RNA sequence: AAAAUGAAGACAUUUUAACGAGUAAGGAAACGAAAUGGCGUAAGGACAACAAAAGUAGUAAAGAUUUAAAGUAAUUUAGAU
RNA sequence: UUCCACCUGAAUAUUCCCUUAGGAAGGUCAAAGUAUUAAUAGUAUUGAUUGGUAAAGAUAAUGAUUAGGUGUAACAUCUUGUCAAACUAUGAAUAAACAAAGAAGAAUUCUCAGUGUUAAAUACACUUCAGGAAUUUAAAUAUAAACAUACUUUGAAUCGGCCAAGUCUGGUAAGCAGGACUGGCGAUGCGGGAUGAACCGAACGUCGAGAUAAAGUGCCAAA
RNA sequence: UAUAAGAAAUUAUUAAGAGCAAGAGAAUUAUUUCAUUUAUAGUGAUUAUUAAUAAACGAGGAUUAGGAGAAAUCUUAGUAAUUGUGAAUUAAAAGUAAAAAUCCGAUAAUAAUGGAAUGAUAAAAGCUAUUUAAGGUAAGAUUAAUAAAUUUAAUCCCGAGAAUAGAAACUCUUGAAGAAGUAAAUUAUCUACCCGUCUUGAAACACGGACCAAGGAGUCUAACAUGGAUGCGAAUGAGAAUAGCAGGAAAGCUAUAACAUGAAGAGAAAACGAAAAACUAUGAGAGUGUAGAAAUACAUUUAGCAAUAGUAUCUUUCAA
């Protein structure tokens, strides 16, 4: 509400979720934004938190 | 454009030996390739402190090494310095590998039954460092730290530099 | 990509085929039902019409059961097609009198 | 910035990611993964055809005027007169 | 006050000056050089507070002030209308400073010493919750933060500022003088407001294609 | 030195011939995107089937003389109480409650077809076919019990993984009679206020500047400090004067050496002159074990440098 001139926001639906990080999802690896396309990175960093693949991650 | 707190600027740490002596220019080259491969972090260590200014590598004098290692009998001294001599104190029977060595430390060393050694030497007989003690000298005794500050501080005054009518 | 990333992709990616076909083949028996369905009603309005035909001859009063079943039911479905209208209208008068005040 | 590679290749290495406004002002030289990178003027010490004639030059130097090329640029290179 | 590209990038507070067109301490800034680092916060939440501003009040204290009853002009007393930068009971919003587990991430049990307090202590206080040994243990709001964080040294320039406003004071007022908080211009180009230092959108390596912002769609002028 | 690779040249035929560059396509595609079309699990409204009550509303009633409409057959016009419409409601018929169209909502997506900017050309975790079978949560289908159901059971279907095998290397136009690109001059559209300086602010009606060439402004000596490179290190310097050497030399080399700075600090000075062979906290590093399993993550043993802070002890001082 502090913040409430300089953003919008909402609710999102799974879709839009889905959408986002399918498109643009991206992970912080050793400093770099590297963009999401296999399953192999996203088990790399988050595998310790029970998330493998891109589908728990959404 | 994009909110950033800073932009980026240069890592203030050395990531190579300083000057152009071929011979401490190779011991980076050495150690950057110890420390690459073995992932040992006593390579990282050396490896750092290889790129270190003069007035950061401090002496350190044989007294320091005969203190350091009264209970570490079967042990090599790695320090990434000159070593001096102590000529108020004998000097016991120790391995100690330096940059270099005092003409005087050096002859005081091996007549004690020691070895002087290189780092060169070192890497090839205790690559990622197994019966290794680091030191490193004391830097806080450089003669110009005394007078940072301001002398007429109320806590820790400068030592006010001498000059014009100094009483 | 898709795949590489989401290898479940494969399966939903029949299932959404099979949902696909099976919905428009729905569509295509339902729209046959329909045609015989107007065509019902076309008859009836057209059998009907003849009402413009005319001693006091007043006052043409239409039949009541001029519309003909077209699909055929049991007597189970007969009478829950009659319970079913009832419902429907019941919610009509629920919703009607929640929004009236 | 981080990884990888590293006695000499070469374009001051390879990959990935983020970033690039600016007065006053600061960033000397050297530093293989280089603690910014370079252009220009003049003089001094060297180097310049590796097999005993070793940079160019009366088969036309420097300079001048233009024409083209290289460089983000400072500038450089070559042709013709 | 004489060459190029690249990177970072200010200032008008505070103290002293025979000081007011200037200096020094200091803040902002750059460059060098470090440290595995009790050394993160221009934020919100929960908890315990602090304040006296806006508001409110006016037979609630101080002061100002119109009128009407009742009792003995006046004085009491009950009402009434209107007030305060140098009045106040009460008192926000925004704020300030704490805590939410660093003698180094908890806790418990046993053992336990030196001084002193104490009537004496086995209580208590400080001593790495002196010290020592076992067992258990990574938990204790949200969010962000390792090119994080903490800096050390050396030094430049600057301390004529100006603008805006759901702000204030002096003034009849001013494109006037002076302030509180923040954002700007100075130092800043670009799209729009025809034109414009400050307005609105948005900050800039060289380009291509697209969705856009402010704002527009009769022609000049794209729609 | 063994092996395919098999270059050049040569022979018979013709669907009979380069390189590079620009442009237009073909097939299959990567990132971004434009246009058109297509379904969006609304129980929303309407889309002739009959009849009744209506809350409201105005008008109308009971002979062809003159016409309108229609090939209708049936209506319309005008010169004392039957009837016309109708929001809403209701019965029966039809209807398993998904057709098409419009409006109101809801969303914006799968896909298909044409392009555009930057590319790529290769086989696939391509795709296709064949096998067994995880799965299909309203909705893959049909059935049956019922039912305001994303409730049940049955058999038909399709089918992920995996295993077995396959299918892509192309046309045209232009160019030494000058391609693509680049430069110069002109035209056209858009665009462009005078530089330096002081200044809060200059294009300024602020100052300097008519034009060109050459010259032209942070330098040298000395003291201190910080810092980057270097030598030696309780020492360093001794190119202090100075004295020697070879060579002839403003260069170079050599001289147990005065002194400078430092190794000890405090006090005005007289007078003095540093250990409990230290302690505490955090901290650099080194080993093992296990597991994930690719790197790596936890447990455990040891070590305690630098730095910071704090302690005892010691020197001098009125005072640390």
């Amino acid at each position: 509400r502090l913040v409430d001139p300089y953003v919008t926001y909402g609710y999102p639906t799974l879709e839009t979720v889905q959408k986002l990080i399918y498109k643009r999802g991206a992970l912080k690896i050793n400093g770099n934004r590297m963009p999401i396309t296999s399953n192999c990175m996203i088990k790399k960093a988050l595998g310790d938190k029970d998330v493998v693949c891109v589908d728990d991650l959404v | 454009a994009i909110d950033l707190d800073r932009h980026h600027v240069r890592k203030h740490v050395s990531k190579t030996a300083r000057g152009n002596n071929a011979y401490m220019k190779l011991l980076v080259r050495l150690y950057g390739f110890l420390a690459r491969r073995t992932q040992s972090k006593f390579a990282k260590t050396i490896l750092h402190r290889l790129c270190l200014s003069r007035v950061n590598r401090p002496i350190v004098s044989t007294s320091k090494l005969a203190c350091l290692m009264k209970k570490h009998p079967e042990e090599t001294a790695v320090c990434v310095n000159t070593v001096t001599y102590d000529s108020r104190y004998p000097v016991p029977k120790m391995n100690v590998c330096a940059l270099k060595f005092t003409k005087t430390a050096e002859a005081a060393i091996t007549k004690a039954g020691g070895k002087c050694l290189r780092f060169d030497e070192l890497a090839l007989k205790a690559p990622t460092g197994r019966k290794t003690v680091l030191i490193r000298g004391k830097r806080n005794v450089r003669e110009a730290l005394k007078h940072f500050g301001k002398v007429c501080a109320k806590k820790n005054p400068a030592k006010q530099y001498k000059g014009k009518q100094t009483k | 990509a898709m795949v590489k990333l989401n290898p479940y992709a494969k399966i939903a990616s029949h299932k959404l085929a099979q949902v696909a076909k099976a919905q428009a083949a729905h569509k295509a028996q339902y729209a046959a039902k329909m045609e015989k369905i107007l065509a019902a009603k076309k008859e009836a309005l057209n059998q009907s019409v003849a009402k413009r035909f005319g001693g006091k001859v007043i006052k043409v009063k239409v039949e009541n059961n001029l519309l003909k079943a077209t699909v055929k039911r049991t007597a189970k479905q007969d009478a829950y097609m009659k319970k079913y209208d009832g419902i429907v209208k019941a919610n009509a008068k629920k919703y009607a009198e929640k929004i009236g005040f």
